[PDB]
């Protein structure tokens, strides 16, 4: 368990060991993917479902006259599952009261498109970039404790001086 | 009895009063003209703690002729054959007399670190060497990790 | 073995037990990390899946109102459906239920342009939230390992 203590075990037993953590790692790597698999989807899922929502929100907020509607609108908008979830009841006595059945609107609207297309590329960016840090994280920090195993090891002394 | 084993006898003296770091090497105590040595592989070198065993045989013919040398334990290096001959330039065509055991493991150790796939033994190894540098990486630790048995 | 004195057969033995150790040790903190990462997934897979399940929640009503509303029976029944609390059918279907909600939700050419808009905007947000919930789970997941790691290496510390 302790680098001090492997003297007292046995050669043949530490390979087993070695191959007892083999195989549980290639269990919890195969158990973290299924897990993975699983939050992207439910995430991608619930994205498109606040997506449609807070498109309506902002659709529908061209028409409150109120400014308590405008607000909430506004509100829900921003996203918030929390939020979302608390207010969806008058959210929907507002959409009950004005579903009966230019150009400015329209450029704000492509402007809307533009600057939702920067904010995904930037996200994007912003992703492969957290990917990177974690991979070299993990590899800094192993070499750091590699060389803490590697500086109490007496063996390594003795036989390099 | 002869010049080459005493000479054999004055490595073997090198080998004792100045051990070079991370070898042994010993000639069998009936025969001398036979060795066991091994090698221990280098920090931050791919071959890092390796415990690579060598066998090294001579004749009558030491120190003007180099002996025979191979790897007992496993080895993944591009300068390695498979039955564990090594392709090194001052084995072949630039060995001197001069060279006894202890210059000899440990000039066979830089090639750890510092392969040389430009005279390539073990296609495999000098390929990964060039194209999969972190898979080349992984193989060559099973050989770590089998030399330890 | 006195440094000066030929390596003992013992001694390589030795040798060979705290180089065993060091990969064990190694494999374990590598497999330790993984754990971390993983009850952090499973974490944030309980969390995603709560909200997931409230919105569609929302959804559901959102689809019935709809349907009080469709004046065709390919509408009704896409309202109906959707209004089953099925997860998939409203990915399979978002651009259609969208462009729904923009025509009735609300009281010539210009019209059916800002639906096109509208649903496009929907897509791109999708995009943005997609990428803005990877990328929180992953920041997670730096810290996640960073207070791992760190911990060690300060217990090596305290190890003077």
């Amino acid at each position: 368990l302790t680098q001090s203590d492997v003297i007292a075990f046995q050669k043949e037993a530490l390979f087993r060991c070695i191959n007892r953590r083999r195989v549980d790692f290639e269990a919890l790597r195969k158990q973290y993917e299924l897990s993975r698999r699983e939050c992207i989807d439910v995430s991608r899922k619930l994205a498109n479902i606040m997506a449609l929502i807070v498109t309506l929100a902002r659709f529908i907020e061209t028409f409150c006259t109120d400014a308590n509607e405008k607000q909430l609108c506004r509100e829900i908008a921003q996203g918030d599952e929390t939020l979302i979830v608390q207010r969806s009841d008058s959210f929907m006595k507002l959409l009950t009261k004005y579903g009966k059945p230019a150009s400015d609107h329209i450029q704000e609207l492509t402007t809307e498109l533009k600057n939702l297309r920067k904010s995904k590329e930037e996200l994007f960016y912003e992703n492969s970039q957290l990917t990177e840090e974690i991979s070299a994280l993990k590899e800094y920090y192993t070499n750091i404790i590699r060389k803490y195993d590697r500086d109490e090891s007496f063996t390594i002394k003795r036989v390099f001086k | 009895s002869t010049p080459a084993r005493r000479r054999l006898m004055r490595d073997f003296k090198r080998m004792k009063e100045d051990a070079p770091p991370g070898v042994s090497a010993s000639p069998l105590p009936d025969n001398v003209m036979v060795w066991n040595a091994m090698i221990i592989g280098l920090a931050d070198t791919p071959y890092e703690d390796g415990t690579f065993r060598l066998l090294l045989e001579f004749d009558e013919e030491y120190p003007n002729k180099p002996p025979h040398v191979k790897f007992l334990s496993e080895m993944f290096h591009p300068n390695v054959y498979a039955n564990g001959e090594i392709c090194l330039d001052i084995l072949q065509n630039r060995w001197t007399p001069t060279y006894d055991v202890a210059s000899i493991l440990t000039s066979i150790q830089s090639l750890f670190n510092d392969p040389n796939p430009a005279s390539p033994a073990n296609v495999e190894a000098a390929t990964l060497f060039k194209d999969h540098k972190s898979q080349y990486v992984k193989r060559v630790k099973e050989t770590v990790e089998k030399s330890w048995e």
